[PDB]
């Protein structure tokens, strides 16, 4: 945003509809960083499923 | 069978509103009346169904007891009092009609409906209007065609026609819309496009009509003498 | 409230556009019948399909109902010119004890084409300088679509009170035109040098100033 110095998330483009399901779970929250830097890395995460 | 509604209507926050719902021919008195609202913005709630033959009251537990339905079955209508109106209450009411069946399901459904009464409140109540002429400039009339036309400021509430010479220039018309202020008024414009060689010679003059109110002022125009 | 429904939905003139309905297992998926309308913005809205397996008189047979466990489906085959309205879910709620009605899904893509706009700037007369107002009028025309973003300026500073937009409305002619007012007083009208409005559409800015002395 211009006015706002935040980088937030309007573009949710990952699925179109859905007509019926069954399944529905809601996890922990989790916070998450939304700005993008050029630097290197300092935390790993692996994920095993 | 067809159920028709009254108009609009305009209230004061805090008054008592009382409108009602007719019904032509018959099939009235046998099955249950409801009414549902509609505003822009949300979606459709229910206030109650009310049955004519034995009269029992069944509202809602989203709505506390401030509204009241009353109907007859002498003359087959049905009327609606609701009081203390708040600033969320804009918005429009349907006469429905409920139609029972068997089934497994067994749901309320509304195949017959009403007109609709828009039903507004809000501040800024009826006064009188000012009507405001509009001249053309030397400057800003370049060709062979100058803009000019009347500006209605000051005015409540909704509808207010605007008619050129008692109907009968129709070409070149148009009626701008409202729009809400922050004082919760209205104000439209309405300008025609003539040429410029009939604005010496023919005269323009704007009746403003509005009927609610019962004000009838009607305001000649004039051409500017500096530019 | 206790029904959701998405806020739109993109389909095209001749294939298959479904929509979904999700509750609870209360009021939908308890065993309760579904009913759904058609809200269209300037008429009263009328029965289509009812316990979705009859046909009601008067509807056509292109629109299929299906109840598949706890959410209801709508699906329709073919785009005709009737269908900018919305649909919504009306169903039984035993906890709010009445029927409650859904969010409303609106079926419109666009046909909004582009075109050249023309405004026409407007000072205020002299028999308007006594009432202790300044309406300053900024009209616009013969445009197409009608989405202007209007701004106002006093060559100094961008005015940011009293500023109003109205809403286009169809003209005769398959255009649009929309007027703008600005609420001032006579006090500091004579003070500023000048006044204009400035507006947008597609990057073409056109730019009009009046000069009251």
């Amino acid at each position: 945003h211009k006015n706002n110095k935040s980088w937030m998330e309007s573009e949710f483009r990952v699925y179109s509809s859905a007509n019926n399901c069954t399944f529905e779970y809601v996890s922990q929250p989790f916070l998450m960083d939304l700005e993008g830097k050029q630097g290197n890395f300092k935390n790993l995460r692996e994920f095993v499923f | 069978v067809q159920l028709v509604e009254s108009g609009a209507e305009v209230k004061k926050p805090g008054s008592s509103v009382k409108v009602s719902c007719k019904a032509s021919g018959g099939t009235f008195s046998s099955y249950a009346i409801s009414w549902v609202r509609q505003a822009p913005g949300q979606g459709l709630e229910w206030m109650g169904g009310i049955i004519p033959i034995l009269g029992i009251a069944n509202y809602a537990q989203k709505f506390q007891g401030r509204v009241t339905i009353t109907a007859d079955k002498s003359t087959s209508t049905a009327y609606m009092e609701l009081s203390s109106l708040r600033s969320e209450d804009t918005a429009v009411y349907y006469c429905a009609r409920e139609n029972g069946y068997s089934g497994y399901g067994a749901a309320a459904n509304f195949d017959l409906w009403g007109r609709g009464t828009l039903v507004t409140v809000s501040s800024a109540s009826t006064k009188g209007p000012s009507v405001f002429p509009l001249a053309p400039s030397s400057k800003s009339t370049s060709g062979g065609t100058a803009a000019l036309g009347c500006l209605v400021k000051d005015y409540f509430p909704e509808p207010v026609t605007v008619s050129w010479n008692s109907g009968a220039l129709t070409s070149g018309v148009h009626t701008f819309p409202a729009v809400l202020q922050s004082s919760g008024l209205y104000s439209l414009s309405s300008v025609v496009t003539v040429p410029s060689s009939s604005l010496g010679t023919q005269t323009y003059i704007c009746n403003v009509n509005h009927k609610p109110s019962n004000t009838k002022v009607d305001k000649k125009v004039e051409p500017k003498s500096c530019d | 409230s206790v029904l959701t429904q998405p806020p739109s939905v993109s389909g095209a003139p001749g294939q298959r556009v479904t929509i979904s309905c999700t509750g609870s297992s209360s009021n939908i998926g308890a065993g309760y019948d579904v009913h759904w309308y058609q809200q269209l913005p300037g008429t009263a809205p009328k029965l289509l399909i009812y316990g979705n397996s009859n046909r009601p008189s008067g509807v056509p047979d292109r629109f299929s109902g299906s109840k598949s466990g706890t959410s209801a489906s709508l699906a329709i085959t073919g785009l005709q010119a009737e269908d900018e309205a919305d649909y919504y879910c009306q169903s039984y709620d035993s906890s709010l004890s009445g029927s409650v009605f859904g969010g409303g899904t609106k079926l419109t893509v666009l046909g909004q084409p582009k075109a050249a706009p023309s405004v026409t700037l407007f000072p205020p007369s002299s028999e308007e300088l006594q009432a202790n107002k300044a309406t300053l009028v900024c009209l616009i025309s013969d445009f197409y679509p009608g989405a202007v973003t209007v701004a106002w300026k006093a060559d100094s500073s961008p005015v940011k009170a009293g500023v109003e937009t109205t809403t286009p409305s169809k003209q005769s002619n398959n255009k649009y035109a929309a007027s703008s007012y600005l609420s001032l007083t006579p006090e500091q009208w004579k003070s500023h040098r000048s006044y204009s409005c400035q507006v947008t559409h597609e990057g073409s800015t056109v730019e009009k100033t009046v000069a009251p002395t």
